[PDB]
RNA sequence: AGAGUGUAGCUUAAAAGCACCCAACUUACACUUAGGAGAUUCAAUUGACGCUCUGA
RNA sequence: GAUAGCUGGUUGUCCAAGAUAGAAUCUUAGUUCAACUUUAAAUUUGCCCACAGAACCAAAUCCCCUUGUAAAUUUAACUGU
């Protein structure tokens, strides 16, 4: 009662497995697409914006200032969209993530208090690599 | 042999011999985002995405909520506090459906299961698998519950 | 390419005008380099 | 005959054969070659490796396809990040990539035994 | 250095004064040609003649038909200045199973199934 | 995800032999077999064998 | 006083992005680090109030 | 009967296929490889192919499905250019 062949469609299976093929190439171009949940960091005027994008472009969990609910109550904003964020990406799922800053964006206080949040949270930045053969 | 452009080329309704008194890219964050909302247009010739592509007393409470909590100053700010289950309230009273559709899209569930035809949650929902009086293990959109923990019908 | 349409694609050079000495025209109306000596 | 005889010697050097090795829509293995020359002339792009000569070898069996996408290399190229800045504000490089679409996948659940 | 010759978009354009002059129109055109060569393949290129040699025309002065095909078209155009074309126009209908022994080819394309030996 | 209450299920409230998968990769490309590699290595033939061990005809 | 405009300096989504400024690197301008600021003049597109052309 | 990149010649009938990018060489009057050509055989794609694809400092060219066709790859030989 069983095919001879299993075929699965769920597109996080692979993802989560560590098969799922990345973007070897784009080694000249910043940033890389080798990843799987790249994890990108805007920051604007008045405003900051964290997200979780995928290798196609789909927008996973995020975390915005604009939500009308975390606007209540910037380094102290930028702290509490990252726990937000690790939070959501924790009830959602999502475990692992690349961040790909400038040299003088990684070397400043508040990617630095993020990084933080993130690790405390328990999410961890450097996926694993794809096991061949 | 030369053949004409079929659409307008790009960097070409800037291309005026007053060069010196543009703008003139000084950083990098600007070139960023410019890079960005070009390679997020349509483009006629080709491109990545080709093979692999009520309200006013809401806005015045709100507003009034702001200025209360900025004029009770926090003086913490120069290292703040910020809860997080009032965050999570609102989000499951407000915008809980808007990041639930975006879940369940990427996911594969309404073109996968209703075969189509995306709509959005109206009312929320919670379920949490009862492991015996506690601890209780949540079943939150996407979470990780072992069939062990699923061997009872929850809550 | 040159034959497809998509010829001039990557044309950076004319957008660079890469290279003040003596400069002070003075015919028309133009003013030549100025200097503001704060004393 | 003096001072121009042939002193303008060293022009003996025969064809690097430097060029496209795998047109577009050909089915190009995982390993290939796609093309060799100096100066960077074909950006890598999706699924396409670099080595040390500034050549493109495929990585994925599939088919090659050229684009243009925007350019925005790595901070670490002082001398691409002083060429962007001195571009004007609606200024775009618009490089050529190259791609490899991929065919097959990369593996089938198939059944092992009945326990 | 002698390329391969190409013939642009504008020379392959028949006119209302060109249909008037011939007899062909371009509502309900014909369907098939009458390749017949009219020069020799020496003296000509080598795609030429490996053109003329896939067309099957060796003996000059012989009658071919070939579809009226984009293909067949730009393939008839490459020695077009050696190959004689005009249409096959057919009275009455195709040849049937009966029509067959008793055909002719006859000029200014005429292909009749009653041919005979007999005056009118 | 895989667990032992899976089992537990199978074998009670369902009485069948339960399956089991791996996900196997697609096999090697391996080209045409040469007859004059010429500048391939030694290693050449090894991607033609079945197995290693030593295989004598009759003798 | 007849007519027109009506989200901060700019953009139509009507509460956002640019734009701006003090502190440090900067001889100096800048890229940066850390901070600051802002609009819907009111009635359930409708009439009146900042401003624009008419010896007013 | 020395050798000799060298002059000369190398015996009857008929049929068929049958013209070469270059490199090395104490070398360009000679030799090898490559390339062209011949024989027997196993394989399937050989050529003009259509949208398209192929760069910052003019005739053009490469891949190219349907379409004309029947030609092409390899194996084992060896003289000839
Ligand atoms: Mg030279
Ligand atoms: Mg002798
Ligand atoms: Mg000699
Ligand atoms: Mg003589
Ligand atoms: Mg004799
Ligand atoms: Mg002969
Ligand atoms: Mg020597």
């Amino acid at each position: 009662a069983v095919a001879p062949e299993f075929t699965n469609r769920n597109p996080r299976n692979l993802e989560l497995l560590s098969v799922a093929r990345k973007e070897r190439g784009w080694r000249t171009v910043f940033p890389s697409r080798e990843f799987w949940h790249r994890l990108r960091v805007i920051r604007t005027q008045h405003h900051v914006e964290a997200l979780v994008e995928h290798q196609n472009g789909k927008v996973v969990v995020s975390a915005s200032t604009r939500e009308w609910a975390i606007k209540k109550h910037n380094v102290v904003a930028c702290e509490s969209i990252g726990r937000v964020l690790a939070q959501r990406c924790l009830e959602a799922g999502i475990n692992f993530m690349v961040y790909q800053p400038t040299p003088w964006e990684a070397a400043s206080d508040s990617m630095k208090r993020l990084q933080s949040a993130m690790t405390e949270g328990g999410v961890v930045l450097r996926e694993p690599q794809r096991i061949y053969e | 042999r030369r053949t004409p452009p079929l659409g307008p080329m790009p960097n070409s309704d800037i291309d005026l011999s007053n060069l010196e008194r543009l703008e003139k890219y000084r950083s990098f964050d600007r070139y960023r985002r410019r890079a960005e909302q070009e390679a997020q247009a349509p483009h006629w010739w080709r491109t990545y995405r080709e093979y692999f592509g009520r309200t006013q007393q809401l806005l015045e409470r709100k507003q009034a909520i702001q200025e209360l909590r900025a004029n009770v100053e926090e003086r913490a700010a120069r290292t703040a506090s910020v809860p997080l289950d009032a965050v999570r309230a609102e989000w499951e009273r407000t915008c809980g459906p808007y990041h639930k559709q975006r879940l369940a899209e990427y996911y594969g569930l309404y073109r996968d299961l209703f075969h189509g035809a995306t709509f959005v949650p109206r009312v929320p929902l919670h379920v949490a698998y009862a492991v015996g009086e506690d601890d209780l293990m949540p079943v939150y959109c996407g979470n990780e519950v072992t069939p062990t923990e699923a061997a009872q019908a929850p809550e | 390419y040159k034959t497809k349409p998509t010829h001039g694609i990557g044309k950076y050079k004319h957008l660079i005008k890469a290279e003040v000495r003596a400069i002070n025209l003075g015919t028309d109306y133009e003013y030549g380099v100025l200097n503001i000596h704060l004393t | 005959k003096s001072g121009g005889s042939s002193k303008n010697l060293g022009g003996k050097s025969s064809g690097r054969r430097q060029g496209i090795k795998k047109m577009e829509g050909h089915y190009v293995h995982a390993g290939n070659i796609i093309a060799t020359q100096r100066h960077f002339r074909w950006h890598p792009g999706a699924h396409v490796g670099v080595g040390k000569n500034k050549c493109l070898y495929a990585l994925e069996e599939g088919i090659v396809r050229y684009t243009k996408e925007v350019y925005v290399p790595h901070p670490r190229n002082t001398e691409a990040v002083d060429l962007i800045t001195r571009l004007p504000k609606g200024a775009v490089l618009y490089k050529t990539f190259v791609h490899v679409v991929p065919a097959k996948p990369e593996g089938t659940f198939k059944l092992v035994a009945m326990l | 250095k002698f390329t391969r010759s190409r013939i642009p978009e504008k020379v392959f354009q028949a006119s209302p004064e060109d249909h008037e002059k011939y007899g062909g129109d371009p509502q309900n055109p014909h369907k098939l040609h009458i390749v017949t060569r009219i020069k020799s393949t020496r003296r000509r290129p080598y795609w030429e003649k490996d053109i003329i040699k896939m067309l099957g025309l060796e003996k000059a002065h012989t009658p071919q038909v070939h579809k009226n095909i984009p293909s067949v078209n730009a393939k008839l155009k490459v020695v077009k200045h050696l190959i004689r074309i005009k249409p096959l126009k057919l009275p009455q209908g195709l040849p049937a199973e009966e029509n067959m022994s008793n055909t002719c080819l006859k000029s200014t394309g005429e292909l009749v199934v009653q041919w005979h030996l007999k005056p009118v | 995800r895989w667990d032992d209450s899976v089992t537990y299920i199978f074998h009670q409230l369902l009485d069948m032999r339960e399956p089991v998968f791996e996900f196997v990769r697609p096999p090697p490309y391996h080209p045409k077999q040469k007859r004059f590699p010429h500048r391939q290595p030694l290693r050449y033939l090894d991607r033609y064998r079945d197995s290693h061990e030593p295989t004598y005809g009759i003798y």
